[PDB]
């Protein structure tokens, strides 16, 4: 929760703030559905909500699991995007159009 | 009595919340989806229905034209090429939202069973109980969605409320008079050790006094 | 904790006594109600439970609050008979059963 001045641009990539925070939302909008299976499914939602399944769902294995795997932060980035790609933009709004418009 | 056992349940008390307040919150909005939802049926379900229901009225009317006085006559005289009543198909719609009977009556209503188009007004006027029975059907099974649609509600914030409304607070105060008794549990130890530093103290001074 | 010294005619009018534990037990058969309304709907009732209902309402900031009007028995008990007259007067019993009409 200190690291404000510790994001920084092209320093540390301008991007990766609304992008984390893309990310962020997301992450724990996506455990929102996570539970509600026993309801009516989680297939009975509708679609948009929904591919925040698929976001935890890559989100765990792709984006948390990394075995022994030394990343890279570049790497980590990557993957943000694609996380993201499940999702239509519109939903892609802590971010400007430009910089998912160079991450897709 | 049957309170507290006294102590680091307090643990599993504090995770009482975890349990309850977490998920139980969330529950509510997510069925006030299907409620607000079913309301386009209920919209459209009388739509046709009473616009319908005067063009039934025409037939209904225009029996008295020719045929008021045989109406007398066509109750028998036309009446019987098809099943009279039920054909009540009993139908599930199996939701959150549970089950209740819908159903589709699905045996005709008939209309035909007569020659020549006989006494005429009755083969177009029978001919409108079809738009009778088909329409009744819009309704039949948006109200039973109705049914449905009150239940969940009415129950869910009678959980709502139970909730909010004793389990918490109920639970907190608990918590909170185990800890008091526990903490203050620490001072007797102090109030103790003060007399045994007394002790150690009065040895040091009469042992290396004297 | 007195609630039987100073009082009884000689000291006090006949009513102060009685309308005491009128509104007492009158305030109470209101309270009662207004639980079970949102958690049983409005659908069990009677009208005299929209009357009791209507005392509690009357009750309120009609009567509880006085601003800084500076009181009297009478001025009081006054408008303390106007909310039993909501009531069915003869469903006071907490009084003399002709004090319904010895004040209204």
């Amino acid at each position: 929760r200190l690291m404000n001045n510790g994001v920084g641009k092209g320093k540390t990539r301008e991007d990766h703030k609304q992008v984390s925070d893309q990310l962020y939302s997301a992450y724990a909008n996506g455990v929102d559905i996570r539970k509600l299976v026993a309801i009516i499914g989680e297939d009975a939602l509708t679609e948009n909500d929904r591919r925040y399944l698929q976001f935890a769902d890559a989100f765990e294995r792709f984006f948390i699991n990394q075995g022994q795997q030394n990343r890279s932060i570049e790497e980590s980035l990557q993957i943000a995007w694609a996380l993201l790609s499940m999702l239509p933009q519109g939903e892609l709004k802590r971010i400007s159009k430009d910089h998912i418009g160079k991450y897709y | 009595s049957q309170v507290s056992p006294t102590r680091m349940n307090l643990l599993q008390r504090r995770g009482q919340l975890r349990l309850a307040q977490k998920g139980v919150d969330l529950l509510k909005k997510k069925r006030d989806a299907l409620v607000a939802e079913f309301f386009g049926l209920v919209r459209e379900a009388m739509e046709a229905r009473k616009a319908l229901d005067q063009a039934a009225k025409e037939a209904y009317a225009a029996l008295l034209l020719a045929q008021a006085f045989d109406g007398p006559e066509v109750v028998a005289g036309a009446a019987l090429g098809v099943p009279p009543l039920e054909g009540v198909e009993a139908e599930v719609e199996n939701v959150w939202g549970s089950k209740v009977p819908r159903l589709k009556a699905t045996f005709p209503d008939g209309a035909l069973l007569s020659p020549v188009g006989t006494p005429a007004y009755t083969l177009e006027a029978s001919r409108a109980f079809r738009r009778y029975a088909e329409a009744l059907i819009r309704v039949a099974n948006t109200e039973t969605r109705l049914k449905k649609i009150g239940e969940e509600i009415k129950k869910t914030t009678r959980r709502v409320n139970a909730l909010e409304q004793v389990v918490i607070p109920g639970i907190r105060a608990q918590i909170r008079f185990i800890q008091q008794v526990l903490e203050q549990r620490e001072r007797e130890d102090t109030f103790r050790l003060k007399r045994i530093k007394g002790k150690i103290e009065a040895r040091e001074a009469e042992e290396e006094g004297g």
